[PDB]
RNA sequence: UUUUGUAUAAUGGGUCAGCGACUUAUAUUCUGUAGCAAGGUUAACCGAAUAGGGGAGCCGAAGGGAAACCGAGUCUUAACU
RNA sequence: AGGACCGAACCGACUAAUGUUGAAAAAUUAGCGGAUGACUUGUGGCUGGGGGUGAAAGGCCAAUCAAACCGGGAGAUAGCU
RNA sequence: GUUUAUUAAAAACACAGCACUGUGCAAACACGAAAGUGGACGUAUACGGUGUGACGCCUGCCCGGUGCCGGAAGGUUAAUU
RNA sequence: AAUUCCUUGUCGGGUAAGUUCCGACCUGCACGAAUGGCGUAAUGAUGGCCAGGCUGUCUCCACCCGAGACUCAGUGAAAUUGAACUCGCUGUGAAGAUGCAGUGUACCCGCGGCAAGACGGAAAGACCCCGUGAACCUUUACUAUAGCUUGACACUGAACAU
RNA sequence: CUUUAAUGUUUGAUGUUCUAACGUUGACCCGUAAUCCGGGUUGCGGACAGUGUCUGGUGGGUAGUUUGACUGGGGCGGUCUCCUCCUAAAGAGUAACGGAGGAGCACGAAGGUUGGCUAAUCCUGGUCGGACAUCAGGAGGUUAGUGCAAUGGCAUAAGCCAGCUUGACUGCGAGCGUGACGGCGCGAGCAGGUGCGAAAGCAGGUCAUAGUGAUCCGGUGGUUCUGAAUGGAAGGGCCAUC
């Protein structure tokens, strides 16, 4: 029967206007004080998933 | 190791705070220094531990 | 037996010498 | 024994070089612990905090030689 | 999603979710429609009887998808400025 | 057959005759093909029954944003050059 | 008198020879041990598989026991051949 | 005397004897959801468990560690309130 | 020494000659007092060592009597087997040749024999590592748990007392 | 408040006795030509004991599992991330149980800036005072110094001293560099507002490279974003953070 979405994936990706997926950056959850301010300021904006890893997200979310 | 972590509360009524580190073994004196406050868009004094 | 291991043999030679240190001076 | 262990890359080497396009602000010569193996000279100031160099304007990379006691001084032909 | 014992790509990356619930009941129309609404008066329903929206929906918006020619009375819909001028181009009534 | 490598003294078969190993279902993607084309499509079911009825629905036509919201833009920001 | 004594039937199993696709899936031939007893045996009876029973070797329970046999979960799974 | 039937018969097991320890009887304990039954139609000169293993001469020193046993103060403590 | 690794410990007995044996010393690598110590007449299909007797165990085999083996008649199997027109030496080669190269010898085929080979046949190991394989077993491995106890309330009451 | 006695009272502990719950594998009667069981008479015991729910302790008596890799066969030893030099063959990169050594931080100043400064070591004079304290003089030119291991650095000093200081800022960032990725690294410039200087200009942490932790889970502080009939709340989002 129907393919099931890997629900962990559903909560960590979201398709855009041209079949990308974007994902929130790592290193933005704790131990922040020892990190440089600049780094954190460059981690907030969303970023599109890598070319080499895209096929996995493609294969995990049929109903994306 | 030994060196402690500390809040930096604004004197301004806004809840903004920086974060910092200093020893208890070395200098007892509590910190005083002004820094920019984005919610106020103005430099304001900062202090306090905890 | 011989086996070819190094520490498995020097123990034996150590016993063989350790007895001779007594038996000589006696 | 126990004399193993090792560091990794820390890539430190010239990259933008010679007739490099010198576009905008490329890191021509990225050597770590530098500011000695090469130097500022041309329209670029370079001098990253870790002595990384970079162009400040479009132009050719140069590699010169200047003041007393020789030295290197990377610069940029303007254009 | 497996890839050796290495921690998987849909696990290294932190969650940012939050379903809106409300979003489920806000369909949007396009100008190419409501020439087919028939009867000359658009509503949160009517189109719902024209099956160009769906049944559950409450809120709806017009949006300039382009091309409207015959006059039409927009009514009870929120609408984008471009769509507003667009309906004005039809001479369309725009009441709240 | 498995290996870097086998006449190998590496595994397997005494021989002949039969049987004997990439399927089935539901989904999803791409390619090929045919139908209609800014629209395409019916499912259960009624039925003189491979007809015809049935558009509930699905998919495409606008996206951005966590979200309200906004919308040929939008989010980010006190603000975008 | 006796878990006395030498020794047949009776029970047992120490040595050696054979036998090793045997006559025999444990036996034969020549010796050996117990032989009034913690014996030997016929006939029925009961204890049941993570339990029996055990003068304790992890032995024995239908020629199989560090967990019986038959059926069901059952096309267990098999990064291996 | 008994044991690994089907490679091991012993310097293994058992034993009378000794000791510790449990139990006053609706015993301790064991088989059982429980009923009941064995213990036993017995009662501390009795019955279970453990160690040792005729007889003779003997059975040293240590209670910190571990368990058991005996302790009416105190510290710490769950359910309930 | 059923304990002693070094060990064929040192001394004495026994033998022509004694790594075992019997006796004693203590330097007890690492015996010791109920997971008993030291003695012990009797008892052992028990462990080791000695001696008389006796013998083919032996120097050294020899001859004979029976059943097989052998020839004849009748029945008549088995493990195995890729295919063979199936030689020796020297060398190379997946590295220990009937098969390749070079060389030598060699008419065709049985029967009785002997076992050096065909990495001969029989057990897809009894050994080792591996496998995020199973099994059982142990304990202060982790989490549970039968049972044994702890206290609250319930079945569960009345007077009286400090 | 206070040390607290007392009669009002509240509920609690143990202690004694009482019997009608409850037990009786004490005795007799009957059911009944019966040691089971039940009723009856009666003895003892007694609100104790026992059974239920909840609860602490104990528990290899029983059950389900775990018990790392590299490895010059395995075991034992030994290492497992992070930085520097060699091996590494003049781009980058490049292995071994190959050769040497370090880190799991330190600091609100050792940060910012303005102005100023020049080392070691050696020689001779010189009070206690010498081989080596402080002074002068001369050579000498970085053979010194850097919060720390090792290379590259450093006189415009990044080396040392002082004045004023918080840019160790907030919002973005053309470009690149480096990785399979998760990421990591550089950076002009722009906007806000801040410090030094007269002014140019400098400062988005330490001379540079080590000084570290993904996701989940939660705890705190801000946030009209969401708030299952409406209004709030509960959580959840979001930014900051442990």
């Amino acid at each position: 029967p129907k393919i099931k979405t890997v629900r962990g994936a559903a909560k960590r990706f979201k398709k855009t206007g041209k079949g990308g997926f974007k994902h929130k950056h790592a290193n933005l959850r704790h131990i922040l004080t020892k990190k440089a301010t600049k780094r954190k300021r460059h981690l907030r904006p969303k970023a599109m998933v890598s070319k080499g890893d895209l096929g996995l997200v493609i294969a995990c979310l049929p109903y994306a | 190791g030994i060196r402690e972590k500390i809040k930096l509360v604004s004197s301004a009524g806004t809840g903004h705070f920086y974060t910092t580190t200093k020893n208890k073994r070395t200098k007892p004196e509590k910190l005083e220094l002004k820094k920019f406050d984005p919610v106020v868009r103005q430099h304001v004094i900062y202090k306090e531990a905890k | 037996c011989y086996g070819g291991d190094i520490s498995r043999k020097k123990k034996l030679l150590q016993k063989q010498k350790e007895g001779k240190k007594r038996m000589k001076q006696i | 024994g126990g004399s193993t262990r090792n560091g990794r890359d820390s890539e430190a080497k010239r990259l933008g070089v010679k007739r490099f396009g010198g576009e905008s602000v490329l890191a021509g010569s990225i050597i770590v612990r530098q500011r000695g193996t090469k130097f500022h000279a041309g329209a670029n100031v370079g001098c990253g905090r870790d002595h990384t160099l970079f162009a400040k304007a479009d132009g050719k990379v140069k590699f010169e030689v200047k003041g007393p006691k020789n030295r290197k001084f990377i610069s940029i032909e303007a254009e | 999603g497996f890839e050796g014992g290495q921690m998987p790509l849909y696990r290294r990356l932190p969650k940012f979710g939050f379903t809106s619930r409300k979003a489920a009941i806000t369909a949007e129309i396009r100008l190419s429609d409501l020439a087919k609404v028939e009867g000359g008066v658009v509503d949160l329903n009517t189109l719902k009887a024209a099956n160009i929206i769906g049944i559950q929906i409450e809120f709806a918006k017009v949006i300039l998808a382009g091309e409207v020619t015959t006059p039409v009375t927009v009514r009870g819909l929120r609408v984008t400025k471009g769509a507003r001028a667009a309906i004005e181009a039809a001479g369309g009534k725009i009441e709240e």
